């Protein structure tokens, strides 16, 4: 089977979870049976568009099927039993949550482009640097000012083992954007959807005026016959 | 256009706030604050007393 | 039902002391009785003042009776009489003075209106903080140059505890101007009234020009010969 | 039987849509036969825990159906079927998400304390404003480092009308915390929930140092050659 | 069979062009049949680091090649070119670098940390955004004062595509540091090692005091 689970990036940018029942390199012939059960043995909804005899002659089928997000966070085991002809033995999807994840907190930090990039005239990388989160699964968005941008311009690291911390995953996204941009001053928000954030989103912006500190200019007139008068 | 916010003639500070019209867009003019503040070097702590010794720290 | 008493609003910016009590059209009747009738027994005489023009608009009117007196501010068990034939159980309202609450006076903050909001270019809004009064009912009226503004252009909360307080309240007003108002310097005056200020009104102002400075330049100028200000 | 909706404030802080029909204007009595029923023709696993007998002309059996987020939005109308001795019929009143309001996005923008409050030196009020928002029902929560306050140190006011925008909302939330906390420098995150946000989580920011840099421009003239004129 | 390519990173951590078999997933009996060859069969050398059975039914037959950079810079072809009794016909590689892709010079970039890490006083981590290579091989190590960082510490991520330029690449590498020693002061120089460089090598500093601006600018003013 060619199935997975819903990770939590389709779960969270369609709003809706949804399976998968795609099978591979099975022959395509009689009793086409995906049969879409639950734990409980009541049946989900129906494939819709399979993506049968393809090209390279191979069965497939894509799992469009409509659930809860309470069935599949709780202990509800999705069996997808597929018989087939050559097959007669159901190829079961025991295909649910996983258990016994800690969850973590990102710690989301948003990086504003380095001097030298900037001082380049061309492009500014910002960077969402998620770290310290131990499910795997970040689903990384970039909003200006309230906006979502393209994925195009927006590329994410898939999420890689922390190294000082086991449990701990972090991910990087950096947005490559203008730099005349970046010097008028967006926000450039970068929203991340992760299970263990309380609300699920915890949104980080930087513009240009974060950084920048208090900049005193201090002028010791201490002497000056030039009959101006402050 | 420096419109006079206070005009403290007993410590000589002189507070004047205005709108710089620096860019065209409205927003990134600057609110300007001019503190101007005389510091009399040899007036005593207490002014009405003349025998007052010289007053050093001016908060 | 209700029966809305004379809050520091109707004391102090109308200088009479008129209770009111409003009779939704549950039922047309002929003979509304809305006397407002004392604890001594004397009912001052109110009779249809305006009609409520509820959307069913059944024979409803609010009568508004001016006991003008002290014994208001001293305090009696006023009681208006919502009797009636039609629903015949008497659905009456009695409001009294709240007795021996301690008075607090209110710290009135000025917030202008955010640099996240002047950045949309479309509308501005000032806050009118009072926060700090015990007793709970508060007048709040906007000024712009000496002119009571229209109460549609401002909106203010019903009083609500403070958080760590134990008994102090605060409220709000928000005052939603066209950016190009604020942006150009105009001056917006809270005027809030309450039993507990010393000369019973306090007015905060705000306008561009005082707000948060972006840009302090000072110039300590220290002259030998000052002496007196010039 | 009024049976209160779960509003959207309610399915946030528990993320399971447990829809209501507590026994109101039905007063105790006997032939409890309480289902609630979806509008397809089913009925689901209902009501843990209902409430012991509480005959003030009422009773306390309560609605626990954790129907889910995909549920309550498809607009299936939910019906109780509460039977008693004063009708022994099924109350079948309609619930549903109506499609009848606008969906506007708040504007969330978060206001600094006063400087006054800070002046004080006991108590700073950050106060998040959302505004224009179309659906009464918004769910705002304070976190001061990515976990929550406790709602009893933050006071939501309720959503109420924007007088000048014709059907959206406004509401104000302060937090009154320590001028100590304000000063060390925290995010003081302001987590707005709401149905027209892209991701329905915004959230904003304010440190100690929030502004520009407030670049200042102190000049020391020490000496009476460049002391001022008038 | 796999046949492991000998990749930038993989040379200049070593020193050598060494390329590895990789013949897996096969019958786990301890015969030895191969001897690593050219095209023309004259790179013959020992088929050593051959592990331990694997506990899936596999054999780990790896062996190991070293030659130089001229050779697999020159675009001649490998091949290992397997004949094993468990082989019924044997097989062929033809592995070499892809030539004729652009060389672009990385332009790395070392961002701080944040001022929110650092403020929760736990760790630091400080990245060395590369950007912009266009042949797909990084070798970002962290050395500071001169002495390279252990590898459990620093995490170089893959070469991903690059959002909008079409053949380049980024590669992202942090370095986890506790909030105490960034503030002392020290180094951590980032070394990319990469082939469109001219020198193959960069180092770039980081420190707490390149990311401090002019707080202040003193104006003495006299006469
Ligand atoms: C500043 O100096 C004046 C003048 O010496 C002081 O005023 C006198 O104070 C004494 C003692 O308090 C009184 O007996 C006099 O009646 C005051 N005379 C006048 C004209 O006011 C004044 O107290 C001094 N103030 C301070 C703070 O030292
Ligand atoms: C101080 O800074 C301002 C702007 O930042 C500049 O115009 C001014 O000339 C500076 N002071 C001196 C003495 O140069
Ligand atoms: C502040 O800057 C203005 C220039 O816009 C200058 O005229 C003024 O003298 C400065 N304030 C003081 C107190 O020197
Ligand atoms: C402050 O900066 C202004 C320009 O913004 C400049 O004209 C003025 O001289 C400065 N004040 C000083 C140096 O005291
Ligand atoms: C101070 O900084 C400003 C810009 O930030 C610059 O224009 C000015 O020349 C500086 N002062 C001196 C004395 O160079």
């Amino acid at each position: 089977v060619f199935a997975i689970p819903p990770s939590f990036a389709s779960i969270f940018l369609t709003k809706s979870t949804k399976l998968t029942c795609l099978v591979t390199d099975l022959t395509t012939y009689d009793s086409v049976t995906i049969s879409w059960t639950r734990q409980n043995g009541e049946a989900v909804k129906t494939h819709t568009n399979i993506s049968e005899s393809h090209p390279n002659a191979t069965f497939s089928a894509v799992g469009e099927a409509s659930i809860c997000e309470d069935d599949w966070n709780s202990g509800e085991r999705f069996t997808c039993t597929v018989t087939h002809t050559d097959l007669p033995s159901p190829l079961k999807q025991t295909i649910s949550r996983p258990k016994g994840v800690a969850l973590h907190r990102p710690d989301v930090y948003l990086l504003p482009p380095a001097r030298e990039q900037l001082n380049l005239r061309e492009s500014a990388t910002i960077t969402c640097l998620v770290t310290g989160f131990s499910p795997a699964d970040v689903f990384v968005q970039w909003m200006q000012r309230g906006q979502p941008l393209s994925p195009e311009k927006y590329v994410t690291s898939a999420p890689m083992p922390e190294p000082q911390a086991p449990g701990r995953y972090f991910a990087h996204s950096i947005l490559t954007v203008s730099e005349e941009e970046w010097n008028t001053g967006e926000t450039y928000t970068c929203v991340v959807a992760h299970e263990a954030l309380p609300n699920r989103v915890t949104e980080r912006t930087v513009d240009k005026s974060t950084g920048k500190p208090t900049l005193y200019n201090v002028s010791l007139v201490m002497s000056d016959t030039a009959g101006t008068c402050y | 256009e420096r419109i006079v916010l206070v005009d403290n003639k007993c410590k000589c500070a002189r507070i004047t706030s205005r709108i710089i019209r620096s860019s065209e867009d409205p927003n990134e003019d600057i609110v300007e604050r001019n503190i101007r503040i005389i510091v009399p070097l040899n007036n005593r702590e207490n002014i009405s007393d003349p025998t007052s010794p010289l007053r050093t720290r001016f908060v």
